[PDB]
């Protein structure tokens, strides 16, 4: 409400599909959270924290 | 006013990967904003027997001959009649209305 408005995104979900997950997720050793940012192609970028997620996408 | 089918259900069925034997239905065919593509609204409940339906949305595209699956999750009534119109952008960005 005050500052930003929260909004979800979630796509690939309109149909059941279940793919399992395969090998021992990563995870980042420090309790704190961080994104790291490609410099050059601002799209993709890696989230570290609890679990481990690589975008292409922003 | 020649014309020859564009698809059906049961080739639809195997594309979405559906599991057969299922309810599905189509409800509307609108043309969007791109000259040659054109989204097709389902009916789907998986031999549900039940009056919940999921609604989804299915895109041809002539030039490629190639149907694509939406991110589309709207539930409705089984009795319901489902129109819908596409807006002026580039994006598909559409309107329903169930009466």
């Amino acid at each position: 409400h005050t500052l930003c408005r929260v909004h979800t995104v979630r796509t690939g979900k309109v149909f059941k599909s279940n793919i399992q997950l395969q090998g021992d997720p990563l995870f980042y050793a420090f309790p704190n959270t961080f994104v790291l940012k490609n410099v050059c192609k601002a799209d993709i970028s890696v989230y570290l924290g609890q679990k481990v997620f690589l975008t292409i996408d922003n | 006013f020649r014309f020859v089918t564009l698809t059906d259900t049961a080739k639809l069925k195997d594309f979405l990967k559906l599991p057969q034997t299922d309810t599905l239905e189509v409800m509307s065919v609108e043309y969007l904003w791109h000259p040659l593509e054109a989204a097709v609204l389902l009916s789907h409940c998986s031999v549900c027997t039940t009056n919940t339906r999921n609604i989804r949305i299915v895109i041809y595209s002539a030039i490629f001959q190639t149907w694509t699956l939406q991110d589309f999750e709207l539930q409705l009534p089984k009795e319901a009649i489902l129109e819908f119109r596409f807006l002026y952008s580039a994006m598909p960005d559409i309107i329903m209305w169930d009466q």
